[PDB]
This record gives C-alpha cells, sequence and structure tokens, in this order.
C-alpha cells in the first residue's frame, strides 16, 4: 500500500502546484494547467507578513475547493498533527502535506503517515530529512525552500544539497554506505535502495521561492519533477501562473521561457 | 485517606472539557455546550484569585462544578476558595506566583487540587504536595499554539512507560533524577499510569487540537474559546470533539464552518 | 577557441562608460551622451532579471550594444538573455544571488559574460568558468563612494604585479593561496594583465571619479546617472571624462556647472 | 544466510571464553569448561594472531575456536576466513586500522562478532554484518568490570525504553542513536537484541561473571590468565556462568581461588 | 609531452613494493624478494642520501633506484639526478628545508615522487610536476597503518566524489580543495588520479600490503625478525593480493614484525 501511495503521485510529474485559499483562485490555478491545488486559509507569504497560529484550513474552504476543480486537491496539516491529517483524509482530499509552512505543533515528532490510506507530501532541505520523512510514510517529498520571500535561493541550497550527497551516494564503495547513512542519519536500507536507484524513491519537487518562469525551469533544469508556488501576490495571477506551469513543461526550451515570460506584469 | 475521595472526585471530570469563564454570560454558555466544569478567572498586569462575589455568582448560575484558580503558594487565596465553597481549585501557574519556593500544602486543604506541569517529576512532586489532578500546563499565554502542549503530554506520557518497564533496581536512580518521591514513582509504576486524572491545557484552540490530546491518552482539556467568533459553536464542537475523539467524520463535522479561531 | 572570440568582442567596449538603464528614456539617453554600451536594470525587495518585453524595448531604441544582468547561479535567467539575443549578461552580484555556492557555468554560452570580483582570485576563478571580462565590484548599493571600488581596483592591479615578477617556483603557492586556477595564473604572469577587458564599477560618480579609475589603469567603467540632477549632462562629462582621463583642463571643464552628484 | 550465522552463534549462550596466546593456554581454558576460545598472541601495534599459532590451537581443541582481526581491516578476515575460523572478532582491543569504518561483514561466510557501548552502536554493527554482540568495557587489562556493567546496563535499558514506546515515537528514537530504524523495529517487536548478546572487560572473578549473566547477557567472556592458579580461576568462572542464580554455588566457587589480578 | 613520458617511467614500478634500504646489503636483500625498486635513505635533521651511498647501492642491484630528497631542497635534487638515481622522492619523511614551496619538478628530468593525505594535496604536487602520487601515513616507524588507510580512503573517495559530479559544481570543488582546477577535470574524466598512487605508511604485514592493493593502490612502499622472509612475503602477498589462501600461507610464521 506504501508502492501504490507512491503510485499515485508518480501522475504528478512534469507537475506545477498550486496553492489556494478559495474556489475563484483554484479556479484560476485548474484554469491555468495547475496539476494539482493545495488549499489552505493563508498563503505562506500572507503568513509571513500577518504572523499568527497557521492551522490546517477549515473543511468548509476545503470542500468549496474540492468541489469547484477536477484536479486534485491538497491540504496542509500542522508537522505532527496527526488528527487534524484524519479530519483531511475523512473530508476525502488526493494529498494531505505535512508542512513545516504551518505552526508546528509537535517538535519532536512528524505525523506517523502510514497509519493513512493517503499519500503525504513531506518537506525537505536535504538528502538525510528526505529519506527520514519517507521512512516515516510520505510518499511525495519536496524541498523546504523559503517560503513566503520570493526569494529562490535556498530551494536551489536543497535541491543541490539532496542530488549532490545522492550522486555522491551513487558512486560511493559498497562498505562506505554504512557510515555514510550514520552521518546522514538515515535508514540504511532507504539509502542502499537510493544508491541502487541513483535518485529518491519517490516523486521530488521544488518548493519556496519559485516567482518567475525562470525560476521554475531552473528547478526542472537542476533536476525535480515539479514545483510548487504561493502567484496570487502577483499582477496578473493567470498569464504568470500559465507561464509558469509552461515554463516546467518547456523547462529545456530557451526560445519558448522568453516567449512565456514576456509581459507578464511585476512579480512578488 | 481523604487524599484517596479527593483523586475520586476528580474522576468525575473524565472524558470533558474545563472551560475559562470570567462572568456569569460566560458560564452559562460554557454549561449549555457540555461543558463539565467551568474554572473562574480574573482575565499584563498582576493576576490573582478572582473577586469572591463572581465566584458566588458564577456558582450559583451553573449546576456544572465551578472551578477557581488560586496563585501559586497563596494558601490564603486557596483558603478563601476553599470557604467560598467551590468544587476545585486550581493552583495556577497562570497567573502570577507568590511563592516562587513553595506551593500550598495541598494535604490542609478538604478541597481538591489541580497543579500544571512540564514533566513526571513536576506532577509527582504536585501530586506529593496534595494535587489530586494533574494537568500538562503548555504553553501559557493566550497563543493558540499547541506545540508546548503537545511536547509536555508527550514527555509526561513518554517518561512514564519508560519507568513502567524499568527494572526495579534503577528506578532508585531515577527517582533521584526526575527530582520526584520515590514511592509515588513506584507507584506510578505499579499502575503504567500517573495515579490522578491528567488532563491537556495550554493552546487548545480547535476541535481537532483537543481531540489529538485525547488520543495522546489525556483524561480531557482545559480551553481558555471567548477570544474567538464563535464561542458557543466552538465550544460545542470542542466538547464534541472531547467526546468523540476517534471518530474522523464526527471530528470533520464540529470543525465545519466554525468561525475564526484565535 | 570560442572564448578568445568572446574575450574579442569584449575588447570593442574599451575606452568607454556603460550606463545601467531601466527605461527606453534612459537608453537613448546614455547612447546620446556616448555610452559605449548600456546594462537593461530592474532598478530592499527581491532583484531578479529584467523583464524580456523591457530588455527587447530598449535593445531596439539604440544602436549601442545591449547588456543585462542575470542573478548569480541563475544559469536559466542567463539561458533567456541569450535567447532574447543581447550582446553581454552580466553575472551580477547586485541583484538576488540565487545560488550561493555556484556561479554559472559560462562556457556552456555562446553570449561574453561579465562578472565582479573584490580581488584577483575571484577574478580568475570568474574567467575560468568562462567569463570573458572582469568588473571590480566596489561598494554595491547607490553610496556615490568610490572607496570600496578603488580598494579592489588596487588590490587586483597590485596582486598582478607581484605576480608579474615572482620567482616561477612560488607561484604555485601564490597559485594555492588566493585560491585561483594555476594555469590562469601562469597566464597572467605571462601577459602582465588580467586576460580580459577589465571595467571599474561601483560608486563612480564624479567625471573624476571616472578618471581615476582610468589612470588607476583600468579599461572602462560602469556607471549606475539617473539619480542625478542633469543626468544627460552628467553622463556626457563621464564620456569625456573617461575619453580624456589624463587631462586635467578637460577633466576640469567637464566638471564644471555640474549640477548635484547623488 | 545471515540467519545462519545469528542462529550459529546461539550454541554460545550460556558460555564462558577465554583469550589464549598458546595451545597450553586453550587447552586449560577447555580443559576447564571453556565453550569457545579467542585467539591472539597478547602498548605497541596489536594485529591480527599469528596464522601458525592459530592453527596450533585449532587443532589442539575441538570447542569452536575464534580470532581477533582489526577494526576495517576486512584482509585480515580474509586470511581468517580462510585459514577456517569459527569466528571472527572484529576488535577495538586491537590497534584500530580504519577509524572511519568497519569491515562489510556481510561479505563474509564466517560468523562476526563486534563490541559496542550502547545500542544505537550494537545495531550499528550487526546492519554492517555482526551475527553477535559483546558489550565491552575496560579495553585495557584493568580487571574492574564497572564501564562494562555500563554498557550492559545502557543497552539493556534502551531495549526497555524501546520495547513499550509508542510506536510513532520510535522514528525519532532512531534517529537519536543513530540506528536503522527497522532493526530497530526488529528490535522493539523481539523486545531484545536480535543476536546473541556477551558481556566483555574486566571480569576477573565468579562474582563478577555471574552478575552479568543476572544482567540479561547470554555469556561472557574473559581473558584469567592475569592471575596465581588459571585452571582454578576458569573452572570457577564457568561454574559461575553456569549456576549464575545460585549464591551458594558461587560461594563454593569462589573459595580459595587464589589471587586474581 | 616530456610529463607523458616521466608518467610513463613510474608505471613500470605499477603492481610492485618499494624497500626503504640504507646499505648495499639492504638493497641486495630487498632485490632478491622481488622489490621493484629500491628507496635510498640514511636511518636529528634528516638528510638527502649521502652520493657514495647512492651509488653502492645503484651498482649493487639491477632494480630501479630511488632516494629522497627534502622537500623544497631543489639542489638536493639536482644532484640526485647527476649521479643518476632512476626516480626521486621529495619527501616529507625526511626534514623540510621549505616549508612554503615544493620542488619545481617540471624542471627536472628524473621522474618524481610525492607524498599526499589528500586529493588536494596530490593534485598540487601533479602540477608542481610530480609524476606519481604516495599516500602518506604515519610518518615515523610505528608500525600502524591507520592514517594511511584514511588517506587512501579520502583520495579514492573524493575522487569517486569527483567523476560523479555535476559539471557545473566542479569549479567550487576545485576551490575547496584548494586544486588547479584543470587537473580535477582531467582526474574526473579518467575516473582516476592521472598518475601511479602507492600507498606507504605502516604495511608492516602482508595482510597491511594487500589492504592498501585491495584499496584500489598502484602498489606499495615498505620501511629485526627475518627481513628477507617478511620482504618476499609482502612482494608475494602484492602479487597476489586477491588469495586469501595464499595471504595465507604467505603470512605463516613471519616471525616477529617490529
Amino acid at each position: 500500500p506504501f508502492s501504490v501511495k507512491v503510485g499515485l503521485a508518480q501522475m504528478l510529474r512534469g507537475g506545477v502546484i498550486m496553492d489556494v485559499v478559495n474556489a475563484e483562485q483554484a479556479r484560476i490555478a485548474e484554469e491555468a494547467g495547475a496539476c494539482a491545488v493545495m488549499a489552505l486559509e493563508r498563503v505562506p507569504a500572507d503568513i509571513r507578513a500577518q504572523g499568527g497560529v497557521a492551522r490546517m484550513s477549515d473543511p468548509q474552504m476545503i470542500k468549496e475547493i474540492k468541489q469547484a476543480v477536477t484536479i486534485p486537491v491538497m491540504a496542509a496539516a500542522r508537522i505532527g498533527h496527526f488528527v487534524e491529517a484524519q479530519i483531511l483524509e475523512a473530508i476525502g482530499i488526493d494529498y494531505i502535506d505535512e508542512s513545516e509552512v504551518l505552526t508546528l505543533a509537535d517538535e519532536d515528532h512528524h505525523i506517523n503517515k502510514h497509519n493513512f490510506r493517503i499519500p503525504f507530501v513531506c518537506g525537505c532541505r536535504n538528502l538525510g530529512e528526505a529519506l527520514r520523512r519517507i521512512r516515516e510514510g510520505a510518499a511525495m517529498i519536496r524541498t523546504k525552500g523559503e517560503a513566503g520571500t520570493g526569494n529562490i535561493i535556498e530551494a536551489v541550497r536543497h535541491v543541490r544539497s539532496v542530488n549532490g550527497d545522492i550522486r555522491v551516494l551513487r558512486n560511493m564503495d559498497d562498505d562506505e554506505v554504512f557510515t555514510f547513512a550514520k552521518k546522514l542519519a538515515a535508514p540504511y536500507d532507504l539509502v542502499m535502495q537510493t544508491k541502487q536507484l541513483g535518485r529518491l524513491p519517490v516523486v521530488q519537487f521544488a518548493a519556496g521561492g519559485v516567482a518567475t518562469p525562470a525560476d521554475a525551469a531552473l528547478m526542472m533544469q537542476l533536476g525535480c519533477d515539479g514545483v510548487f508556488v504561493g502567484i496570487f501576490k502577483s499582477g496578473d495571477p493567470a498569464r504568470r501562473a500559465r507561464a509558469i506551469v509552461q515554463a516546467v513543461t518547456h523547462y529545456s526550451d530557451p526560445e519558448m521561457l522568453v516567449e512565456v515570460s514576456c509581459g507578464l506584469g511585476e512579480a512578488m | 485517606h481523604p487524599f484517596s475521595v479527593k483523586v475520586g472526585l476528580a474522576q468525575v471530570l473524565r472524558g470533558g472539557a474545563i472551560v475559562e469563564v470570567s462572568s456569569v454570560n460566560q458560564a452559562k454558555l460554557a454549561e449549555s455546550a457540555g461543558a463539565c466544569s467551568v474554572i473562574v478567572s480574573d482575565p499584563g498586569g498582576v493576576r490573582r484569585m478572582p473577586d469572591p462575589v463572581l465566584i458566588k455568582e458564577v456558582k450559583r448560575a451553573v449546576s456544572v462544578p465551578v472551578m477557581a484558580r488560586a496563585r501559586v503558594g497563596h494558601f490564603v487565596e486557596a483558603q478563601i476558595l476553599e470557604s467560598l465553597a467551590v468544587d476545585y481549585i486550581d493552583e495556577s501557574e497562570i497567573i502570577s506566583v507568590a511563592d516562587d519556593d513553595h506551593f500550598i500544602n495541598k494535604h490542609n486543604f478538604r478541597s481538591p487540587f489541580i497543579c500544571g506541569c512540564r514533566d513526571t517529576g513536576e506532577a509527582l512532586r504536585r501530586i506529593r504536595e496534595g494535587a489530586a489532578m494533574i494537568r500538562i500546563q503548555g504553553d501559557l499565554t493566550a497563543t493558540g499554539n499547541i506545540a508546548e502542549t503537545v511536547k509536555n503530554v508527550r514527555s509526561l506520557m513518554g517518561e512514564v512507560r519508560v519507568l513502567n518497564n524499568m527494572d526495579d533496581d534503577e528506578v532508585f536512580t531515577f527517582a533521584k533524577k526526575i527530582s520526584a518521591p520515590y514511592d509515588l514513582v513506584a507507584q506510578t509504576k505499579q499502575m503504567g499510569r500517573v495515579p490522578v486524572v491528567q488532563f491537556a491545557s495550554g493552546g487548545i484552540t480547535t476541535p481537532a487540537d483537543a481531540a489529538l490530546m485525547m488520543q495522546l491518552g489525556c483524561d480531557g482539556v482545559f480551553v481558555g474559546v471567548f477570544d474567538g467568533p464563535d464561542p458557543f459553536k466552538k465550544l460545542r464542537s470542542i466538547v464534541q470533539a472531547v467526546q468523540h475523539y476517534n471518530d474522523p467524520h464526527v471530528l470533520a463535522e464540529m470543525s465545519s464552518g466554525l468561525e475564526n479561531a484565535m
């Protein structure tokens, strides 16, 4: 059943997930080629700027969305808040994001995502942190990045961190992986498994600081399966959104990138 | 002992929420929504035991047990509350400490006391002084954040598990380390539980928060609901939540169109 | 190599000023005053490569070569600029870094890149990645102060002099210390120069500033003139200044009744 | 085949293992109830023992013969596997030849034992490929069991903590002790180290030996010869491990042994 | 290149053991046991060996003869080249004559070996003109192979990191190990350090010598009991570093090590 949740997330490759806080928006996201939406109650820029405790979103607003778009719907559940998760599985969302963008609810432990028949997406900033979330049940990893700044510098750090040590791992002396696992503080099986496969045995995405087409495409060029975006804090949400989507599906095509970035308006 | 009788009184709260009120209006609402008790409170500035005319008014406006807080170590304040004949006293680190070296000698009262804690020794030490009930202090302030609360419930429950399965020979050294009375440690081991009702408190703000504490293994929660948009609605939900914690479809409905939390 | 061809393209800028513009109006002014190029810029907040519609508009409004900046390590941004067919890309630490561990692999582009530097190893490291031109970073910000710029030009030129006259046996250890590729070090020694066009930038604000950089031995300057009172006038003067740097009587006239600098 | 080596090592439960440096010593040890012997010819650099010596011992006794390799010195272990030892001890008592990596024990047919100071360490030697764990104490010939008791208690105690821990909290527990998560769940469900667990270091008397056993170990190592009459001392310790919960047995066993070390 | 040529000269030593001698007698012993070459020495301040010595040893044997110069002692090297040794070891085992600069080995015709503790150090020696790299272990006669192993590992390890590394990230990699980027890029392609790579430092037993070989080395250096026997054993060990059966018979009764 893990194999299957993993599988369920394969459908997302080459995808651009978008954060939303209402139907109008979610409608805008699909209406622009957003492979999935991730409903909330505040976008991360506003979370940083407006403070307060950020928690799961109210069912209502999660339902009013899931009933306005055909594409998968995700929702955030405070790290460690297994009961917020529950309430989400019940309500019938496609994916749950145990999101460090929301107010950490347990400093010592993450939700046990296995005890769920619904697939989880966890944040990460490096290989270990990713191999640990996967062991807890996460089916689909993403990068922590930097949430609510419009600066993409941290996603880059992270993406590179992980791909980096992965490549280090791929060609490591077989007798040296043990030690590598200790220093990574990660489960030896999952390591050897990432070694064999040369990548993260689950769908990997970029998140945090993606603000222009060039950003999204850099992630893809760096080696990501897709990107997250939090788009509505810009000037014309549609154009930009369609552009970012177009960007991920033509990431290796400069000529098109130039086209899709043309007069998109003021970013964040 | 008269201690068991008190421990016994606090058991009839198991499976309930305890709401914090500062008027009569607020108490008449909490009881309506199904609170199994209301704790009377004043509300920077120095915070003390609330006025007796107010503790008197609530006690009257509701049929549920009435609790009131006393400053830590303020045994005279506690004598007054007892005199007023309220059902429980909470020696509450939420208001202004009055003795930073000593808590009330709770064995000198007829009233069952509650004390807050952040870990197991704190709880066993409060108990040994005569607390007949414990609550994991958590994040004081009106922070609406359960983290510290979860941290503190986790520390406790977990510390008790370690204790439960411990080699008897090591329990001495364990008692020394958490700074708790050995025999109350040995007790807690025998029963694999803290010998008193154990509630969660601090930062509970959503049906979900409340049900999480219960699933962590608590006997109920405190909520401090009137800094919300629909206090009756939200309060009902939290009661329902605590009452049906293992029921996600129920938890889902309670959380629906709830209005703004804090 | 295709590298010499690029190095070659940047040589036709020798003896010029490169002005920073953010509109079409500003570009049509810089070219009028005799700028041998204009670099297109956005302008706290995060600073990125400017909009292509704007890089397109300038490219059209002027007959002088067009430069644009890309964030450090933002190779996709650079791919876009190349695609737009601008003449030069400046991997610019002036806007928001995008990769703090790696710069663009500039050998993967047809475009000649510029990179900033504060010392010799920084410049040789940028070159080895494929910079075809160097500029002494200086005081970023719009500080109007050349000090850091002079500091950085001085460090460079001087470091090269030390290198020039060095015992060949010691150049290895020298290469290690400034953290630069030995063979590009050995090159720089052979030619007693940095194998690429070397401009000054940062804090240039007066004809005099501009002529000082030139006298220090640079190949030209960047100026970032529109936060002044008469940008055309001042800009003319700086061009004249750079063009006639060793002529004090000329420098004097250019500086006359100039209006307020920044 | 790992379960095969794990299974093999089990035939040591109940035993005392004696460090010998000659045939004359390996014999005394067998002829006193040693359930196995561990060969070495012993500051300076201490290495694998001489293959000749090992053959003499192996021939001079029927009990399983064990030998020492330096940590991370696989080849020394290839050699030992070649001469056909029944067990190889990748032992820190001997000059470490790799400070960053241990022998990849799953590349060998022979069963490996390793040392540990805590649960995490044992679980790491095991994932590497040890089929048996010994809890060390003093690496120096000190005759003091203190550190040994520390490490046996530490080991047992974490296993007990883990034995009853909320499933949701094992992950973080596996992080904090830097152990492979699944060997930690295996260890939880079993309530014990998935391999044979011997005490080692400082054991000098019947009481010492019998204390480790009462503490939960499956047997003990001893290094006896540091004494007045090693034959009597050795039988004593064996008997001690054999009858560990019987105080009258232990009193008799300890009576007039001569001086220890 | 004249460097390529030098790199070729050391490649004859591939697969051998290099015994460290300080007499004619030792050099003979060493030669019979099958030492691919011998490195001359004397044993305070340790210097280039005495040219009478290096001449008696050259005549006494038929295998390549090496000798040690002090780090940065370019003259000492000029001398060795003149009396026609086959290889020069600019060796940190004898006293350092220049703390900041190494011999500019390119200015020589005789091929140089240099020590190293990691990849940055090795490449740096190579740029200066080392044609061969030897790991460094314990500089003393500690008969302990530990540091040696650490340094073969670090080297083998970062090369493997290097081979697979994103090309854009190699510049920064070059900087962090203070290495000439263009040798780092060569090394990456070759998935190897472009010269012979001998372990040295604390090889005391056949097992040790063989371990070094199984870790990827091209050969080893080696510094009472029964020298000829032990020497034969270590040579045998490097020649059959995969035959645990031969490693076994080889090591049997080699008498006491150091």
